[PDB]
Parts: structure tokens; C-alpha cells; sequence
């Protein structure tokens, strides 16, 4: 079996040797791209490398049930303290990974 | 509760069953597209199996590496990202790294051309790397998100994130032990 | 069939609290409003209906055509057939014959 077609070459780039990461989401389909929804905040640590991500979520659209959101807010954050509330409003403003 | 029951077994009419079901469940009220009942079609709940995420409509196939690359050349000719995993150690020796017999790794090589990919009749594939050929096959298929990104640590306090793209396929590369034995008999 | 919430990955439940029924989560406010109809069940379970109408029950089910035996061919056994288990498996046929002092019932 002689080589037929597309006898292509290969090359090595060192430009990003320490700068490259691959990130994978087991719990979400490949077609459900994350690009559209505005990203808000993220955190990293160099050694024992781990990251945290903070993700905006729409509250006005119908599929957000506002009443249950308010109940969750009252259940998770102080009624009127709000000094370090997980959410600025009285509803779920965001969700984290 | 009734006890006196005379059953019937004479042949019935199929279109009558269809009409009854139509009357029972086809009296649509979907015209109630009120604000709080609107559904964004790109926000649906999803089928368990990723490939068949089409539970309600608006109303994988076999593959091989030679096929993948040649469609990636002929039918499409734009850029794409691939994730491939190589043998533990490459044919090269550590270049002036001063060595324990450590395995050479891509992290210890220089830039530039490193070899060629050879496609042979009947679709066999080989990676010509120096004096040796390593066999190549596609990896386990994936259906979930795999985003390629670059981590720019601009400062010890803070840095920057940019997404570069997503990965659609995986490749596995392996030494051809049969070939090595054939070349050097034992 | 089963559903999991895109936002959080847990199973959905079905409920009504407004003009229209809803598919909802139990941990996050994600919900979908069902305006249409879906057509697949869990195949429920109720046991063997044997003596629904045991014994010489009503005569409405009488019929004309019948088979015959290979050995003797006496005048009394009209046909009947039955089923195996559920909505998606076959149905069976038995030819049982019975005058006295024997054991016949052909499959
Ligand atoms: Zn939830």
C-alpha cells in the first residue's frame, strides 16, 4: 500500500508551552455552547491547580420562575443584612462551577 | 359498581379510534403564547442521550481517520482543533538536557517541522517520526463540551482568559511493535 | 423517557400552579411550560387477568371457523388464543381438547 494522497507535514509550536489548558464539561452537551451567555467572574490558583467560575443567569425570561427564586434568596441569604449576600438582588443573579 | 355487563367483539372502525383520539388530545391551545408562557427554543430541557437531544421538534455514524481528515481537507478547508495523545516516550533522546534514563517528551523539544503524516492505499495511516513509524487511530468519541483555552498570567495578582475553540475529535498514537520486531529480530 | 434540568442536571418533575402545567426542578428556578403533548409512558404494571370471565361465560364471542384434530375429530372444541406479557411482545395459540381419561392440550 503506497502512500496515496495528503502526505502532510507536522510542526511543533512552543509559544504556549506553559500557557495552554484544556477545559471539559461532562454535564453539558457539545451543541450547548457556553459562548452566548455573558461571563462575569473567575478565579485560579497556580499550584494544585484549580479554578472557580461565576456565570450570569437571566432572571426576567419566563423560564426563571421568579417566586421560587425569591424563596431561595430568602432561604440562602439574610432577609435584610445583604452585606456579603451571595446575590446583590433578592433573586438568583448568578451560578457557579 | 356495575356487574351486569354484555361485552362486544364485532369489528370496529380504525378511523373512529383516530377521530376519538383527535377529539381527546388534538384540541390544541398552543395559541396561548403569552409572555410568561413563552419558551426560547434554544433553552429546552434535553434528552438523556446527547446524540438524540431532539425530544420535541418545531412541528453516531461510523467513521475512520482517513475519512475524517479527507473531509476536513476536501469538503471543508477551514481551521480546526484536535486533541491527540502520544506514546509515553518518543524515539528521540533528551536533546542536551543532561539526563535515570528519563523519557523524552514534547516539552523538551524545539519548534519547527517534526515529521510527516502518511496516508496509504486502503486508508491505512502512519506517522513518520524520524526513523520510525507510529500507528495512529481515532480515540473514543465525545459528545460533551471540550473547550481549548489559553491561560495568560499577566501579573502575579491578576491575568486574562481567552477561549480559543472547542475539540471535536481525539487521536491515539501507538508504536508498531510488530514492525520493530521485524526490523530487529530477537 | 426521563428529563434532567439543563441548569443543574437533576431530574424534572411535573406540577401545576398557574394557568398551564409546568416541568420544574426542585433545586433551581429553571422550568419549562408544557403547551404541547408528549407520547411515551413508563409501561405501568397490573397482574395476570385470568378469570376475568371464567367458566361458561357469555355467548357473544361465538364465531364460525374452527380447526380440527388429527386423531379422532369429535365435535366439541372451538378456537381460542392468548397473549404473553406486555405491550411489545407476541401472542400465543393453544389447541386444548378434552373428553375424558386423557391429558391432551396441543400448543
Ligand atoms: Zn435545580
Amino acid at each position: 500500500d503506497d502512500p496515496v494522497v495528503q502526505e502532510i507535514d507536522v510542526y511543533l509550536a512552543k509559544s504556549l508551552a506553559e500557557k495552554l489548558y484544556l477545559f471539559q464539561y461532562p454535564v453539558r452537551p457539545a451543541s450547548m455552547t457556553y459562548d452566548d451567555i455573558p461571563h462575569l467572574s473567575a478565579k485560579i490558583k497556580p499550584k494544585q491547580q484549580k479554578v472557580e467560575l461565576e456565570m450570569a443567569i437571566d432572571t426576567l425570561n419566563p423560564n426563571y420562575c421568579r417566586s421560587k427564586g425569591e424563596q431561595i434568596a430568602l432561604n440562602v441569604d439574610g432577609a435584610c443584612a445583604d452585606e456579603t449576600s451571595t446575590y446583590s438582588s433578592k433573586l438568583m443573579d448568578k451560578q457557579t462551577f | 359498581r356495575p356487574e351486569v355487563i354484555q361485552s362486544h367483539s364485532i369489528f370496529e372502525q380504525g378511523p373512529a379510534e383516530m377521530m376519538k383520539k383527535k377529539g381527546n388530545w388534538d384540541k390544541t391551545v398552543d395559541v396561548s403564547d403569552m409572555g410568561p408562557s413563552h419558551i426560547i427554543n434554544i433553552k429546552k430541557e434535553k434528552r438523556e442521550t446527547d446524540e438524540e437531544t431532539k425530544q420535541i421538534l418545531r412541528m453516531l455514524p461510523k467513521d475512520v481517520s482517513v475519512a475524517e481528515l479527507l473531509r476536513e481537507l476536501s469538503l471543508t478547508k477551514e481551521e480546526e482543533l484536535l486533541f491527540l495523545q502520544l506514546p509515553d516516550t518518543l524515539p528521540g533522546q533528551p536533546p542536551t538536557q543532561d539526563i535515570a534514563e528519563n523519557a523524552c517528551t514534547l516539552a523538551d523539544l524545539t519548534e519547527g517541522q517534526v515529521g510527516k503524516l502518511l496516508i496509504r492505499k486502503s486508508g491505512r495511516v502512519q506517522l513518520l517520526l524520524g526513523k520510525v513509524t507510529l500507528d495512529v487511530t481515532m480515540g473514543t468519541a465525545c459528545s460533551f463540551l471540550q473547550e481549548l483555552v489559553s491561560v495568560g498570567l499577566g501579573d502575579s495578582r491578576t491575568g486574562e482568559m481567552t477561549v480559543l475553540g472547542h475539540v471535536k475529535h481525539k487521536l491515539v498514537c501507538s508504536p508498531d511493535f510488530e514492525s520493530l520486531l521485524d526490523h530487529k529480530h530477537r | 423517557m426521563l428529563l434532567f434540568c439543563p441548569g443543574c442536571g437533576n431530574g424534572l418533575i411535573v406540577e401545576e400552579g398557574q394557568r398551564c402545567h409546568r416541568f420544574s426542578c426542585n433545586t433551581c428556578p429553571y422550568v419549562h411550560n408544557i403547551t404541547r403533548k408528549v407520547t411515551n409512558r413508563k409501561y405501568p404494571k397490573l397482574k395476570e387477568v385470568d378469570d376475568v370471565l371464567g367458566g361458561a361465560a357469555a355467548w357473544e364471542n361465538v364465531d364460525s371457523t374452527a380447526e380440527s384434530c388429527p386423531k379422532c375429530e369429535h365435535p366439541r372444541a372451538y378456537f381460542m388464543q392468548l397473549q404473553t406479557r406486555s405491550a411489545d411482545e407476541p401472542m400465543t395459540t393453544f389447541y386444548k381438547c378434552c373428553n375424558a381419561q386423557c391429558g391432551h392440550r396441543w400448543r
